[PDB]
C-alpha cells in the first residue's frame, strides 16, 4: 500500500495535463497546460496579489494575464513555467505532498535525452519525490490496449505521431511526427464556420467553436460522396444552440474539419496525412515485423476521437497495403486517456516496483540513471 | 488476545490469510467442501432448505458433491446448530444471519446455472431461467439483468463501455469466479463483523498473538499457492533463527564466554530478497499482470532473462523424479522447490465480470451489497482500457496484498516475544503410538527443528535451561546445588 | 530397451541440426544451427535476461542479436557455441537427460582427427553420456539406402561432397568437396529474382526467397532448350503469393538456380560442377571398383531435392562414362534425412552394440579410443 495507493501518474500534454493515482480508471485531474501572468497590478475581491495563475484559473481570467504554453508540440520548452504546472498538480489539484509519493511521468516520442535528465533533476531535487519513472507516451497507449507490438497513431492538441513499438521498444528510426492536431483543427473549423456566414466575435463565441468540433464533428468514410450528399441536402445538417438562443447551423463543415487530418492541403500544409504517414512508418520498419504492425494500429489521443476515424483509416491503409496483409485499426472508447490509463496499470503493477528510479539511485548515479 | 493492565482479558482480533477458494467449486475425490454446505442440507432446520430453495441431496449441487458428502466422525446436524448459535452469540443481525445463509445457497445454485450456444453463433445463451431465478432472488437480484450481464458482459475499453460477448466456456468459468469471489468476501466480512463485537472500550496494555498457518510443504507439484505459503514460512524461520541468535548471545554475555557469531537469519536473506525485492519474482509477476497481452510464457522469460545465471537461489528445474513439469526451482532453507507457473497471471489478476458485480453493488440484500463496495469505489481509477487498477483502489496483483498483509503480520510478530510450537503427524495411516520415519524426518527439516539443532551444535550442542537444570541434577551435590538453584534460578546452576 | 529406446542420433549440419531417437523414422528435432548473442541489454515480457539464444529463437529474434554459425562447411569451427547447440538439443528439444542415453553423432568426410577426439572429450567429459559413436555422414546415407558400396553425392547447406565408399570404408583419397550448396543457391536466386525486377527489402521478404527456391525450383534436363522454351513462353511460369497479396511471378529463373550446381560459372565459381566431380572422384578410385560406384550414385542432402536432379545427373554421367558401363543414380524421397535415418537404423541395430565407445573405454584409453 506504501506505494500501491501512493503512485502518481502525470501525463503532461500540449493542451491538457491528465493526473491522478495509479490504480484509478481515469485521471483525477484534467486541466489546461497554461500559466498566466497578470498584465496589470490589482486584486480579486478577498484575495491577495497573485503572481501567477495555472490551468483553469488562467483560462477563466485570460483577459488580464499573458497566457503561456510550457509544452510546445509535446516537448517542454519552458522549465520555469513547467515546474509551476507540476506544483499546481501536486499541491492543489491532487492535494498530495509529493515527498512521499512515487511519480510516473510521461514524455514524448523523440524527447531529447537532456530533457528526460532535466525533469528528473526537478522531480528529485526541487519536489523531493521518493522515486519516479518516465514512460514514452505511445508506449503506454499500446500497453493499455493489452499489447506490446503494434504501431500507435497518437494525436492530441499540438502533435501527431506514429510510434511503431516491438516487444515494448519504440522504434526510433520509424517514428513520424506531424505538427497538425486538435488545436490546428479548431482554428480551421472556426474559419469554415465564419465562412458559412458567421461571427465568433466575443471570447464566449471563440471558446465554444471547440465544443462544436468535439460534439458535432465527424470523419466520414467516402468524404467524396459526402460533399455530394451535402448538396442534395439531406437531413445531414446539425444546429447547435450557442451560450444564448442564437442557434447556429452546421451541416456540411461538420466533416470538412477532420478531412483536414487526411488532407493537410486544406490548411496550407504540404506534409503527408495521417494514413499515408501510418503507412510510411511501416515501410520504414523491418520487413518481418510489418505484418504485426498492420494488424495493430492502436489509436490514442483527443483528436482521434472524431467518430468514423477508424473506418476511414481502415480503408485508407487496406488500399495502400499489399492484399496479402491483414489490416486492423484498434480505437478504444477511453482513448482520450489511453496514455494515462497505460501508466496507471503499469505503475500499479506488481512487477514495476523494480524499475522505479529511487533517490538512492539518483543521489548516487546523477540524472543519467533514469535517462537509460 | 488483548490482555488488560491488571492482567485480565480485554479484546481479541482475528485475521485470515489464504483461503482455499477452490473448495467452493471443486473437490478431490476423497475430500469434500466446506462443512456449512453439508451442515445446512443435513436438515436439522428444515425451513432453511425451503428458504434457500434447495434440496437435501447434495448430488443436486455439483459444486459440492464432486468428492464426498458424508463423514462418519462428523454430525452435520449438531454442528448446524453450533454454527447457528455461534452466529447469534457473535452478535450478528438476523438479517445478516439470514444473508449468510441465503448467500451460501446462491453459490450452490450458481454451480447449477447452465448455458447453451446460440444457434449459428458461438455465443452463450441461457439454458433456462429456473435456477437463475432462485439465485437472483436469494441475492436480491433480477433474473434477467443477471443473465445478460453474465452473457453479454458490458465492458469499458478506451473511454467508454463496450459490450462484449462471451462463450459457453467463458460463462461457466465466470460464474465460478463469482461464486468463489462472493464466498470469500463474505468470509472476510464475517471475520470483520466478529472482530467488531470482539471490540471493547476497556484499555489494553499488551496482547498475546496466536498464529496458526501452514508450514512449508513440498509437493511434486508446486504452484502459486505454494510459493505464497513457502515464502511465508521462509520468513517465519528467519524470524526464529534471529531470535535465537539474539538469545544465544545473551548467555555467552551473561556467562562471560567468548563466542562471536553472525546472525543466523542472514543465511536466508538471499532467498527472501529474490522473492520480495523489486526486481524479484513477485514484481515480475505483478508487473506483467499489467500487460494486457502477456502470457504465462511471457512472464516466464522475464523471470529468467533477469534472474537466471545472475542469481544463485534461482535455478532451472529438474523436470524428473516425482515432479510433473518444468519452470523454476528455488532454494529455500528446507530445500529445493520446483515451481510450475501456469495460471499465475490469471490467478493473480482476479478477473471478475464487473457488470455482475454492478448488480451486486445495488442489491436488495444490503450485506451482499456491502461485501462489493470496495470494488465499486476503485473503478474510478481503472476507467479506461489498459492501465492500473490501483488508481481507484482496485488490486493490481494477486499477490500485492498477500505481501501487505504478510508485512503487517511479520511486523506485529516483531513487537512480540516469540513463542514457538511445532505440531507433528506420526503416520499417514492414522494410528496411535506409531510413526513413519521419513515422514517425521521431513517435518523436522521443514519445521525448523533440525535447523535449531544445527545452530545449537555450532560448538556447544546440548543446551540446558536452568530450572530444567536444577531439578534434574540438584541431587549431585545436593546441598550446594539445591541452594544455588533455589537461591537464583540461574545463579543456582552456576 | 535399456538403450534400444535410449540411443540418440544427432546429425550436426551447417544449416540444420536433425535429432531424435534411434528407432524413429525421421528426426524428432530439426532446427537452425545458430547461436544468437543479444546486441543490447533488456528483456522480453515475463522472461529474464538471456545470455544466449539457439535455433529458432535466435532466428526469430535476429534483429537484436549477433547470429553465429558454429559449423562452417560441415566442420565445427567454434566449440563454445557448438556445446551450446548440443545442450539445447538434449535438454530443450529432446528434453532428455544425456547421462543415461547412448549418443550417435555424425561428422564430415575428412573431419580432422583432432575434432573427432574433441567432440568425444565434450560428449563424455561435459555431458557425461554413457556411450557414444561418431559415423561419417555419406556413409550413413549409403547404408540407409540398403547398400555398402556406392558413391554418395552429399549436398546440404554449406558443403557438397562426393564420398566413394567400398564395403563400408569411405575412400579418403577419392573424396571431393565443393563449397557451393543450398545457402549459396538461395542467394543467387535472390539476385536473379531482384534482377527479374523485384525487391526483397524487409526481412519478411528475404526469408521467403528460400521458400520459393524449395517449393518452385527445378533442375531441368536439357537446360539448353528450356531457356529456348522460356522465350516462346509457354505455361512454364509460376506465381507465388507473398506473406501478403503481392503475387510474385517466377517463370524461367525457377531452373536457372539449380543449373548453378552444374555450372558454378553462374556464380563466379571456377570449380568444376556436381556431375564432373562425381566422375572425377570415380576416375580417382581403383579400376576394378569403378563399375560398382557407377551403378550406385546415391544422393543425399537438402539441396539434392530439386526435382529432375537425378535425370540430369543420369544423363550427365552416362555421357562421360565409357558406354560399356551401367550408370545408376539413386535419389530416395526421404533424402533430406538419409544421413539421419542411416544413423537411426545402425544405432538401433542388433549388432552395433559392440561398437559403442563406453565411458569405460574412454576413462581408460583417452579420446584416442573413439578416434579409430
Amino acid at each position: 500500500d506504501e506505494d500501491e495507493t501512493t503512485a502518481l501518474v502525470c501525463d503532461n500534454g500540449s493542451g491538457l495535463v491528465k493526473a491522478g493515482f495509479a490504480g484509478d480508471d481515469a485521471p483525477r485531474a484534467v486541466f489546461p497546460s497554461i500559466v498566466g501572468r497578470p498584465r496589470h497590478q490589482g486584486v480579486m475581491v478577498g484575495m491577495g496579489q497573485k503572481d501567477s495563475y495555472v490551468g483553469d484559473e488562467a483560462q477563466s481570467k485570460r483577459g488580464i494575464l499573458t497566457l503561456k504554453y510550457p509544452i510546445e508540440h509535446g516537448i517542454i520548452t519552458n522549465w520555469d513555467d513547467m515546474e509551476k504546472i507540476w506544483h499546481h498538480t501536486f499541491y492543489n489539484e491532487l492535494r498530495v505532498a509529493p515527498e512521499e509519493h512515487p511519480t510516473l511521468l510521461t514524455e514524448a516520442p523523440l524527447n531529447p535525452k537532456a530533457n528526460r535528465e532535466k525533469m528528473t533533476q526537478i522531480m528529485f531535487e526541487t519536489f523531493n519525490v521518493p522515486a519516479m519513472y518516465v514512460a514514452i507516451q505511445a508506449v503506454l497507449s499500446l500497453y493499455a490496449s493489452g499489447r506490446t507490438t503494434g504501431i500507435v497513431l497518437d494525436s492530441g492538441d499540438g502533435v501527431t505521431h506514429n510510434v511503431p513499438i516491438y516487444e515494448g521498444y519504440a522504434l526510433p528510426h520509424a517514428i513520424m511526427r506531424l505538427d497538425l492536431a486538435g488545436r490546428d483543427l479548431t482554428d480551421y473549423l472556426m474559419k469554415i464556420l465564419t465562412e458559412r456566414g458567421y461571427s465568433f466575435v466575443t471570447t464566449a463565441e471563440r471558446e465554444i467553436v471547440r465544443d462544436i468540433k468535439e460534439k458535432l464533428c465527424y470523419v466520414a468514410l467516402d468524404f467524396e460522396n459526402e460533399m455530394a450528399t451535402a448538396a442534395s441536402s439531406s437531413s445531414l445538417e446539425k444546429s447547435y444552440e450557442l451560450p444564448d438562443g442564437q442557434v447556429i447551423t452546421i451541416g456540411n463543415e461538420r466533416f470538412r474539419c477532420p478531412e483536414t487530418l487526411f488532407q493537410p492541403s486544406f490548411i496550407g500544409m504540404e506534409s503527408a496525412g495521417i494514413h499515408e504517414t501510418t503507412y510510411n512508418s511501416i515501410m520504414k520498419c523491418d520487413i518481418d515485423i510489418r505484418k504485426d504492425l498492420y494488424a495493430n494500429n492502436v489509436m490514442s489521443g483527443g483528436t482521434t476521437m472524431y467518430p468514423g476515424i477508424a473506418d476511414r483509416m481502415q480503408k485508407e491503409i487496406t488500399a495502400l497495403a499489399p492484399s496479402t496483409m491483414k489490416i486492423k485499426i484498434i480505437a478504444p472508447p477511453e482513448r482520450k486517456y489511453s496514455v494515462w490509463i497505460g501508466g496507471s496499470i503499469l505503475a500499479s503493477l506488481s512487477t514495476f516496483q523494480q524499475m522505479w528510479i529511487t533517490k538512492q539511485e539518483y543521489d548516487e548515479a546523477g540524472p543519467s540513471i533514469v535517462h537509460r | 488476545i488483548h490482555f488488560g493492565a491488571t492482567g485480565k482479558l480485554a479484546s481479541a482480533d482475528i485475521e485470515t490469510y489464504l483461503l482455499e477458494k477452490s473448495r467452493v467449486t471443486f473437490q478431490l475425490p476423497a475430500e469434500r467442501s466446506y462443512h456449512i454446505f453439508y451442515q445446512i442440507m443435513s436438515n436439522k432446520k428444515p425451513e432453511l432448505i425451503d428458504m434457500l430453495l434447495i434440496t437435501t441431496n447434495p448430488y443436486d449441487y455439483h459444486y459440492v458433491s464432486e468428492g464426498e458428502i458424508t463423514v462418519p466422525s462428523i454430525d452435520d446436524q449438531e454442528e448446524l446448530m453450533a454454527t447457528d448459535s455461534a452466529i447469534d452469540i457473535l452478535g450478528f443481525s438476523a438479517d445478516e444471519k439470514t444473508a449468510i445463509y441465503k448467500l451460501t445457497g446462491a453459490v450452490m445454485h450458481y454451480g447449477n446455472l447452465k448455458f447453451k450456444q446460440k444457434q449459428r453463433e458461438e455465443q452463450a445463451e441461457p439454458d433456462g431461467t429456473e435456477v437463475a431465478d432462485k439465485a437472483a432472488y436469494l441475492m436480491g437480484l433480477n433474473s434477467a439483468e443477471l443473465l445478460k450481464a453474465l452473457c453479454y458482459p458490458r465492458v469499458g475499453v478506451g473511454n467508454e463501455a463496450v459490450t462484449k460477448g462471451e462463450t459457453v466456456s467463458e460463462v461457466h468459468n465466470s460464474v465460478g469466479a463469482l461464486a468463489k469471489a462472493v464466498y470469500e468476501k463474505m468470509f472476510l466480512w464475517m471475520v470483520i463483523r466478529i472482530n467488531q463485537q470482539l471490540d471493547t472500550k476497556q484499555p489494553r496494555q499488551y496482547f498475546i498473538g496466536v498464529l496458526d498457518i501452514a508450514g512449508f510443504e513440498i509437493f511434486d507439484f508446486n504452484s502459486f499457492e505454494q510459493l505464497c505459503i513457502n515464502f511465508t514460512n521462509e520468513k517465519l524461520q528467519q524470524f526464529f533463527n534471529h531470535h535465537m541468535f539474539v538469545l544465544e548471545q545473551e548467555e555467552y554475555k551473561k556467562e562471560g564466554i567468548e563466542w562471536e557469531f553472525i546472525d543466523f537469519g542472514m543465511d536466508l536473506a538471499a532467498c527472501i530478497e529474490l522473492i520480495e525485492k523489486p526486481m524479484g519474482i513477485f514484481s515480475i509477476l505483478e508487473e506483467e499482470c499489467m500487460f494486457p497481452k502477456a502470457t504465462d510464457t511471457s512472464f516466464k522469460n522475464k523471470l529468467y532473462d533477469e534472474h537466471l545465471g545472475k542469481s544463485n537461489n534461482f535455478q532451472k528445474p529438474k523436470p524428473a523424479k516425482g515432479k510433473a513439469e518444468a519452470h523454476f526451482s528455488l532454494v529455500h532453507y528446507a530445500g529445493t522447490v520446483d515451481y510450475n507457473i501456469s495460471g499465475w497471471l490469471e490467478k493473480n489478476k482476479d478477473p471478475l465480470n464487473e457488470t455482475v458485480i454492478g448488480l451486486y453493488q445495488k442489491s436488495s440484500v444490503k450485506t451482499l451489497a456491502l461485501l462489493f463496495a470496495t470494488y465499486g469505489g476503485e473503478a474510478e481509477g481503472g476507467g479506461g482500457k489498459k492501465g492500473g487498477k490501483k488508481k481507484g483502489s482496485s488490486f493490481q496483483t494477486v499477490s500485492a496484498l498477500f505481501r501487505e498483509n504478510l508485512n503487517k503480520l511479520m511486523a506485529n510478530l516483531r513487537s512480540t516475544h516469540p513463542h514457538f510450537v511445532r505440531c507433528i503427524i506420526p503416520n499417514e495411516t492414522k494410528t496411535p503410538g506409531a510413526m513413519e520415519h521419513e515422514l517425521v524426518l521431513h517435518q523436522l527439516r521443514c519445521n525448523g527443528v533440525l535447523e535449531g539443532i544445527r545452530i545449537c551444535r555450532k560448538g556447544f550442542p546440548s543446551r540446558v535451561l536452568y530450572a530444567d537444570f536444577k531439578q534434574r541434577y540438584r541431587v549431585l551435590n545436593a546441598s550446594a546445588i539445591p541452594e544455588g538453584q533455589f537461591m537464583d534460578s540461574k545463579k543456582a546452576s552456576e
